[PDB]
């Protein structure tokens, strides 16, 4: 008997992700996550989007 | 819209000499006048037994067998790079800006993982050159058999 | 990468960037109603068994 995942997973986009979307046709996941990290300067992001 | 959904970067697998079971076969010690050091040797003093004679037949003198055994020497290097960008960056702030932050972070990094890498190739070299010691000193099966 | 001994030249650094790209297969299936389905679905004629 296994365990298996009940339900599809929900892929989400950030207000950023609506701006650059519109702007530049383009999408960077975790945009907000880059961001903190490039900023507070920590060269490693948790996980995947 | 087009979609970057991840950037990945490879964690890497950090091997220490003492931590190998190829270090049994050493006995490492430090020596912090290594550089200074002629080759060094050792010493052995060995006096064979003998057995009593019968009559008539020649007897056994006995005898004293000296020997010595020497060491061998066999550095190992590895270099990094740093480029000059990385260097001004590393050294100097031009502004507060955050891209001029950026940079000097990056910079920081650039040597971080270039002083970590070299680490791990160190350990690593020690690691090779004793294999290849050991394989040099080492005679094949049929010879010992025959021995 | 692995120091060098003597005479042997020493290994560089190397940086190696590679990407990877999705793809797309949508897929369809049709179901149909005849007018008569459609019309006895809604229309109840003076209600008999």
């Amino acid at each position: 008997t296994v365990s298996a995942p009940a339900t599809y997973g929900n892929f989400v986009l950030s207000p950023e992700n609506a701006v650059t979307a519109i702007s530049y046709h383009s999408i960077l996941a975790d945009f907000n996550s880059y961001k903190a990290h490039l900023t507070s300067g920590q060269p490693h992001l948790p996980n995947d989007s | 819209f087009e979609a970057i959904f991840g950037t990945f970067c490879n964690r890497l697998e950090w091997v220490y000499f003492l931590t190998s079971g190829l270090a049994a076969a050493a006995h490492a010690i430090k020596f912090h006048d290594l550089n200074k050091l002629t080759t060094g040797k050792m010493l052995f003093h060995v006096q064979v037994p003998r057995v009593a004679s019968g009559a008539g037949l020649p007897t056994s003198r006995q005898t004293t067998i000296m020997v010595t055994k020497y060491s061998e020497k066999s550095p190992i290097t590895i270099p990094f790079e740093l480029s000059a960008a990385c260097l001004t960056y590393l050294r100097e702030t031009f502004e507060g800006t955050i891209l001029d932050k950026i940079l000097n972070v990056e910079a920081m990094h650039t040597v971080l993982r270039a002083l970590k890498n070299t680490a791990d190739a160190m350990e690593r070299g020690l690691i090779h050159s004793f294999l290849q010691t050991l394989l040099r000193k080492a005679p094949p099966y049929f010879v010992v058999q025959t021995l």
